[PDB]
């Protein structure tokens, strides 16, 4: 039983399985292991029939003893989190867990840390150093960093990215060790807790005078921020709780095409709530149009929805309906 | 003695081919499983 | 030529021609070209500039700010040295090291050196110090040690005073179409003990021949007569007394127990006085030996 | 006129000799060196290295002192030049 | 009498200062000590340590020199001690 | 160790001259010193040479920056001149 290293035995298995199966195994391997067995099959020697048989038999035993679970190890987490705690908390926990697999070098920490901090850190860096740093990072992160530099340095870094010639290994190792030493500060992970969609939730609560003053102040400070806050403030769900008379009034103001486009993205409960109030002919033709018209881009649906939201706001300012968080109890 | 050796070699290669088809089926069934098995192998070279 | 002298008129006229230093500079330039070929994987050509022996403040005022100032120690010589890497040269070296071909224009606006550029400068300085020590080994062996680096000329203070005379040696580094400069600056007091060695190189066979020459010199100077003057006594007088002085007067004097014998005023030995053979004689008690 | 004080340094020289560096380096403790000046020959007196007079050591009431036997002249000064 | 070929020592004092031993020992490399006299005052020309003249500095073809302005009066001499 | 005051003085330079020029001295007469312009001036303690340093001007006051403490070889080299 010749001193057949386990790496070379794995190389034997990869050779025996086939090309597509080898690619499938490669897709589930880490980079260091990929390079290791790539070198192993680069300096591969001949394998005897008996040693081949022994290796593949012991691999059969290992596969039989270990094969279990591994159904959707990654997708299962996403599906369970989305089903249990909603999309936003699912994404938050997914980011938290996928961040637990730490970097080995600070260069990848530059990928996981806020773009403003990166721009502040590497602005003083050498333009070629900036180029080398930006190449290793994710494309979106590099774009975010570059969007903060001034025009001259940004153009210089872009030009150097275009004509990169290849960094020496020792210099790259020194740069990596410098980044590791500097980024050795315990944890960056600036907690995302709080922000938009929470301010609107708060504003939905207090007195009309206070909230109108607050939104006026925000609009004075920033019009787009105020518009976003107002848009999140209402949310296109509580129209089911604006009762039937509001729907009856609203259909006197909403065009048919905008309503038809908007109802495509609406939930079945909201669609039924809107349909069940008007005349049979109107509800029937609206349902037939909804079932007949083809799919429409989401942005157009949101545009029509925002138009009817403007209509709703202009009609509520007149007091023709009541928009209340408190559910209308019927006895 | 030569014919016995050659037929023994033929039987060995036939069995190797058959169970190699078995590996091919297993790999197209659970490539993640064969991948984590070879992960065990990579971890245990160092022991 | 009758002009009123004023302070800060450092008309320091110390003109010399250190041929040995020029030879050492050429050897160091060759060694540094080999080192840069090893490092950058490109072949540079370095032109050795004329040795500028100028006051320190004048040297510092011409240095661009910021710049890489590397303090070095030239053991066993007392004092500290300086190795200057101009921002252009460090720009070229870093650009070549980190994948850039250098075809882009050199854009030096003025900024401090980060840690990565500090590592690159440290590598270049190690190579340069090795080359400098190797060059100096042919004449006088020294050990060169890196101490620290500074970005401002005020943080170094290489000499005691800004008017002290210093030796500066500029080298021009050329790589393709990119030009860079770097300087080696040594205080003149560092090489003052080695002034006679640095001035004249006209010797190639000197390990034991130096000892033979020194032995010949000492054994041949031992055949020259001197001027031994023994001051018997020391009488202080006023100039009126000298003018009024007449023969026959007696001058009081504190009693000299020990007679000091000097040569051209330089004290040499102290002795008791006496008479032998009818001549004044001195019995030596202690030679003047620091 | 105003130079009547100008404190000066009168020195008397005991003798001079012609000796090479060999003996001088080889002079030791207690070794005796002779001078060209004969005993009883009046000593020489100088000021800042220039001749000023010729004097002889005399005993005056337990206090030995120098007595100027002669004041220099330009003639003898050139003779001793 | 005209016994006057004697050579004499001439010195020029840039300034004078009184300072204690602690100030002496505390002095280090490059330490600068202030002089009592203001800049531009006439310096003191001394002969063997005796003040005879006052004058400011001048350079004569890279050679140090002084320009004498006041020489003889002792009317202020008692102050200088 | 002691707290005695000492009069620190800085001397511009020396001059070895006979009193010919001394009697010929007058207001405006040129005098030459032994020291060339540029070398450090001598700082003395009670007339004893201890150090050499350059002259600086601060707040319109003359000042000397101590450059280096002298060595005995330099002391006797200066003495024999």
């Amino acid at each position: 039983m010749s001193n057949l290293s386990g790496t070379d035995k794995s190389v034997i298995l990869l050779m025996t399985i086939g090309e597509d199966r080898a690619a499938e195994v490669f897709k589930h391997l880490s980079t260091r292991e990929v390079q290791a067995l790539s070198t192993a099959m680069a300096n591969v020697r001949q394998i005897s029939n008996k040693q081949l048989t022994d290796v593949l038999s012991e691999f059969e035993q290992e596969a039989e003893q270990f094969a279990a679970l591994n159904i959707n190890a990654n997708e299962y987490l996403r599906s369970v989190l989305v089903k249990a705690l909603g999309e936003e908390r699912a994404s938050s926990l997914l980011e938290d867990i996928l961040e637990t697999r730490d970097t080995t070098s600070g260069i990848e920490t530059l990928n996981f840390m806020e773009p403003q901090s990166a721009a502040d850190l590497i602005r003083d860096e050498h333009p070629q150093i900036i180029a080398t740093i930006l190449v290793h990072l994710k494309r979106s992160q590099a774009a975010d960093i570059l969007a903060l530099f001034d025009e001259r340095l940004r153009h210089d870094v872009m030009l150097r990215i275009a004509t990169f010639g290849g960094v020496q290994p020792a210099a790259l190792a020194e740069l990596t060790e410098v980044l590791n030493g500097l980024l050795d500060g315990q944890n960056l992970k600036r907690s995302k807790m709080g922000g938009v969609r929470t301010a609107a939730e708060i504003i939905n609560l207090m007195k009309t005078q206070q909230e109108e003053a607050v939104i006026t102040a925000v609009r004075e400070f920033d019009g787009e921020l105020a518009q976003k806050i107002i848009d999140e403030m209402f949310l296109f769900e509580n129209l089911v709780d604006v009762d039937d008379r509001s729907i009856q009034r609203l259909l006197q103001e909403v065009d048919s095409e905008s309503l038809l486009i908007a109802l495509k993205g609406a939930e079945p409960p909201l669609r039924e709530k809107f349909l069940r109030n008007m005349s049979q002919r109107a509800a029937d033709i609206l349902r037939d149009d909804l079932a007949n018209r083809g799919p429409v881009r989401l942005s157009q649906v949101e545009n029509e929805q925002k138009a009817i939201l403007l209509i709703v706001r202009r009609l509520a300012e007149t007091g023709e309906m009541v928009i209340g968080s408190g559910e209308d109890t019927y006895v | 003695k030569d014919e016995q050796l050659q037929q023994r070699r033929a039987n060995q290669r036939l069995g190797a081919e058959v169970m190699s088809q078995r590996i091919r089926e297993m790999s197209d069934n659970d490539p993640r499983v064969v991948a984590l098995v070879i992960r065990q192998w990579m971890s245990n070279d160092h022991e | 030529d009758i002009r009123p002298y004023d302070p800060n008129t450092q008309r320091r006229v110390v003109r010399e021609r250190l041929q040995a230093l020029e030879i050492i500079n050429e050897r160091f330039a060759r060694q540094f070209r080999m080192g840069l070929f090893n490092l950058l994987r490109r072949s540079p050509d370095i032109t050795v500039g004329a040795i500028r022996i100028q006051p320190y403040h004048e040297f510092a005022r011409n240095l661009p700010v910021p710049t890489n100032l590397n303090l070095i120690h030239l053991k066993p010589l007392r004092g500290t040295g300086l190795v200057v890497f101009s921002p252009s040269l460090v720009f070229i070296a870093v650009d070549n090291l980190f994948g850039g071909d250098g075809r882009f224009p050199t854009k030096v606006e003025g900024r401090e050196f980060t840690h990565t550029e500090q590592r690159v400068i440290n590598r270049m300085l190690k190579l340069a110090l090795e080359g400098y020590s190797d060059a100096w080994k042919a004449i006088n062996p020294l050990e060169v040690e890196y101490v620290r680096s500074e970005m401002q000329v005020k943080f170094t203070n290489i000499t005691t005073s800004p008017n002290d005379i210093v030796v500066n040696t500029p080298f021009h580094v050329e790589i393709g179409n990119l030009t860079g400069e770097f300087n080696i600056c040594l205080p003149f007091s560092m090489i003052e003990p080695l002034r006679e060695l640095l001035v004249n190189p006209p010797l190639e066979n000197s390990r034991h021949e130096d000892q033979n020459w020194r032995d010949n010199l000492v054994r041949q100077v031992q055949h020259s007569e001197l001027e031994l003057v023994a001051n018997f006594a020391d009488i202080p007088l006023r100039l009126s007394q000298i003018l009024k002085l007449k023969p026959g007067d007696v001058l009081p004097i504190e009693k000299p127990d020990r007679i000091i014998a000097h040569v051209d005023g330089v004290p040499v030995l102290t002795s008791q006085y006496g008479t032998v053979n009818g001549q004044y004689a001195l019995r030596v008690e202690h030679l003047i030996n620091p | 006129d105003l130079i009547m004080d100008i404190p000066v340094k009168l020195t008397v020289e005991l003798g001079r000799t012609r000796m090479t560096i060999k003996e001088l380096l080889r002079l030791t403790q207690g070794s005796v060196v002779a001078l060209d000046g004969l005993a009883g020959e009046p000593l020489d007196i100088l000021i800042n290295g220039y001749l000023i007079a010729q004097g002889e050591v005399v005993v005056v009431a337990d206090k030995y002192g120098v007595r100027i036997t002669d004041i220099i002249t330009p003639s003898e000064r050139m003779r001793r030049l």
